[PDB]
């Protein structure tokens, strides 16, 4: 429970762990698709997918390293995992990919087998992953012409047209030193590790800062990508929630987490203490659902995301679901703020505490470079113990009740009414 | 074209300055409509309700 | 219209305050009208010509 963090001449994070058998080392860039153009979308993707290219991984192998990356929106990461005693020779790797063969993988054999292959990647995604394809929409229509709206897996289109030219101009206006943050998790000490970035000196770079754009916007609105021929219809429903670091940053998630996620089929789930399952299980108004706190850089999202095969009833999913909501703001109970907290700590600790470094790296990552820090799990939870049924009521009024929303859609989705009928049901009627 | 890219909207868009803007605007029709249909309501209900009353004729001081 | 956010703030007029307001007006109109009214036909009035007799 150790969050450690020193700079020299490049910011080192760490969070060393005792067991944990392996150790995981990697850059964490504070640029990804939300950094993006609508033309060069994808570029940062393709990094990833080189970066995990044959022959990249194939050396990592030898070395018996294995390697990983992730491209979100406000970041991007490139991990390699070892053993203990290892941990140097993933620092090699590092350096040997950054500086070295920052140039031997943009081989114009290799960058055409990975385009291919990103292009098949993309392709399948929109194809036939319709929960993450909506969820991406929903992304793109309540942030339009805005970074945020930009998908993390570029569009095919941009994809396409790309060439080695525009990773190398994105390599080289992000990838720098004050645009970068070293993570090590697993077991290893962080005078282990800062001792051998240290030793090795260089700057590359240096004093070079990446380019600036215009602050992200939540626009109430809709994309409907209406489908019959699919067998169900896939819905996701936001309005603007909380940035990372702001004050209702964990007031957000545990009004997310009173209606929490469901499973019609899995027995436990048609049993958890939510009002909102008395309605949907009578006529079994859909197959799934589940609530969100999305938090960027900028802004957010605050909703949730459903499928349904009851194609001639979803206008009673959404308006039983939006009443619900409505709660928030005039008589959520104390008993249901208080079975959020005890699940919300459930949730929030087997995220930060899993035996897997890697998500360590990207969590630990991922906050250093927002806030120039991490905040203990201890502490979390203490902030959660703390909000009472006045924070909710007063958040809701707030971010829910008459507030605009943004609505994206897929498959059968002929039922789910205008956008009106569903703004309407953002509040209700009283004396 | 990829579903990703969302139309212009630039025409029908208000320059985002002054956000309840549009809102303002609406819930004051809506209020106004609201007020004056009562008020109309009200005297269209009491011109019906007062017909009933005595008629002029039948007011007689004997 | 920062004016309407000091009084309802960003919220709809609610019933309570449409039907408080409507018997507000009622009153308020009928005099301003009746005095128009009357004003605009000085003269013709029975008011008016009970003033120029004397009996
Ligand atoms: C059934 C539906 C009918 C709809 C007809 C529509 C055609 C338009 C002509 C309407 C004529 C009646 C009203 C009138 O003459 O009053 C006139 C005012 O009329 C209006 O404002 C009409 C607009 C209302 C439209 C409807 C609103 C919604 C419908 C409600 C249905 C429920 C004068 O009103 P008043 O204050 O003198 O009062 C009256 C007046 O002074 C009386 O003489 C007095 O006795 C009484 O006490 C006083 O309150
Ligand atoms: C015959 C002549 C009759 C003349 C009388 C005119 C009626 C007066 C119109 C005033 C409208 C007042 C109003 O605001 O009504 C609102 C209800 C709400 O309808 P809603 O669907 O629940 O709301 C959506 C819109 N909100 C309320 C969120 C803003 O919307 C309604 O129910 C309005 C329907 C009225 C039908 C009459
Ligand atoms: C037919 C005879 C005519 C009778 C009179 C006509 C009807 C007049 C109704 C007047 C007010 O009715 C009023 O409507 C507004 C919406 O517009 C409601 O407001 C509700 O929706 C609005 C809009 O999303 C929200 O901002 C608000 O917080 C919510 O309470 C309010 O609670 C209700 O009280």
């Amino acid at each position: 429970a150790e969050v450690t963090q020193l700079s020299n001449g490049i910011v080192v994070a760490t969070e060393h762990n005792p067991s944990a058998h392996t150790a995981s080392v990697g850059v964490v860039f504070g640029s990804g698709a939300a950094n993006e153009n609508p033309y060069n979308n994808g570029v940062s993707n393709l990094w990833k997918n080189i970066f995990l290219s044959k022959e990249n991984s194939a050396v990592a192998a030898k070395e018996g390293l294995a390697l990983s990356s992730n491209i979100s929106r406000d970041f991007q990461s490139y991990i390699v995992s070892s053993l203990p005693g290892s941990t140097d020779k993933s620092l090699d790797f590092l350096n040997q990919s950054f500086i070295q063969q920052k140039a031997n993988l943009l081989s114009s054999s290799n960058f055409e087998a990975t385009k291919k292959s990103v292009l098949k990647q993309v392709q399948d995604f929109e194809d036939n992953d319709h929960p993450n394809r909506v969820l991406e929409h929903l992304h793109s229509t309540a942030f339009q012409n805005t970074p945020l709206s930009l998908p993390t897996r570029g569009t095919l289109e941009s994809l396409e047209n790309l060439v080695v030219a525009d990773l190398e101009s994105f390599a080289n206006n992000h990838f720098l030193n004050s645009n970068a943050v070293v993570v090590g998790t697993g077991n290893i000490k962080h005078e282990d590790l800062v001792n051998s970035i240290e030793s090795k000196n260089l700057s590359l770079q240096t004093g070079t800062k990446p380019v600036l754009k215009k602050k992200a916007a939540f626009l109430g609105s809709e994309v409907r990508l209406r489908d019959d021929t699919l067998p169900k219809a896939w819905i996701s429903l936001a309005v603007e929630g909380e940035p990372v670091n702001s004050p209702n940053y964990f007031v957000a998630k545990l009004a997310a987490q009173i209606f929490g996620s469901y499973n019609a089929f899995e027995p436990a789930s048609r049993l958890q203490g939510i009002k909102l399952l008395d309605n949907i299980q009578e006529y079994q108004l859909c197959d799934n659902f589940n609530h969100f706190s999305l938090s960027y850089k900028d802004s957010g999202l605050w909703g949730f995301s459903t499928a349904t095969r009851n194609v001639t009833m979803i206008d009673d999913l959404i308006h039983f679901t939006l009443k619900q909501w409505n709660r928030l703001t005039i008589s959520v109970t104390d008993t249901e703020v208080e079975r959020a907290k005890s699940l919300l700590k459930l949730q929030l600790g087997q995220l930060y505490e899993s035996g897997n470094p890697v998500n360590d790296a990207n969590l630990l990552g991922a906050e250093v470079l927002i806030k120039g820090s991490k905040l203990s799990l201890g502490e979390a939870f203490k902030k959660i113990d703390a909000i009472t049924v006045k924070d909710v009521k007063a958040w809701a009024g707030k971010r829910l009740w008459d507030q605009d929303i943004a609505i994206a859609g897929t498959g059968q989705i002929e039922g789910l009414l205008d956008y009106m009928r569903i703004r309407s049901d953002m509040s209700m009627m009283r004396w | 074209k990829s579903t990703y890219r969302t139309p212009n909207f630039d025409d029908v868009l208000k320059e985002n300055n002054d956000a309840d803007k549009g809102r303002s605007y609406a819930y004051f029709m809506v209020g106004a409509m609201g007020l004056l249909s009562s008020a109309g309501a009200k005297s269209t209900v009491e011109t019906f309700i007062s017909s009933m009353t005595a008629t002029a004729d039948v007011l007689a001081m004997a | 219209s920062s004016l309407y956010k000091t009084f309802f703030k960003r919220n709809a007029v609610f019933v309570g305050t449409i039907f408080a307001g409507a018997f507000v007006f009622q009153t308020v109109f009928d005099t301003a009208i009746t005095s128009w009214y009357e004003n605009h036909n000085k003269g013709k009035l029975w008011k008016d010509v009970k003033a120029r007799i004397a009996a």
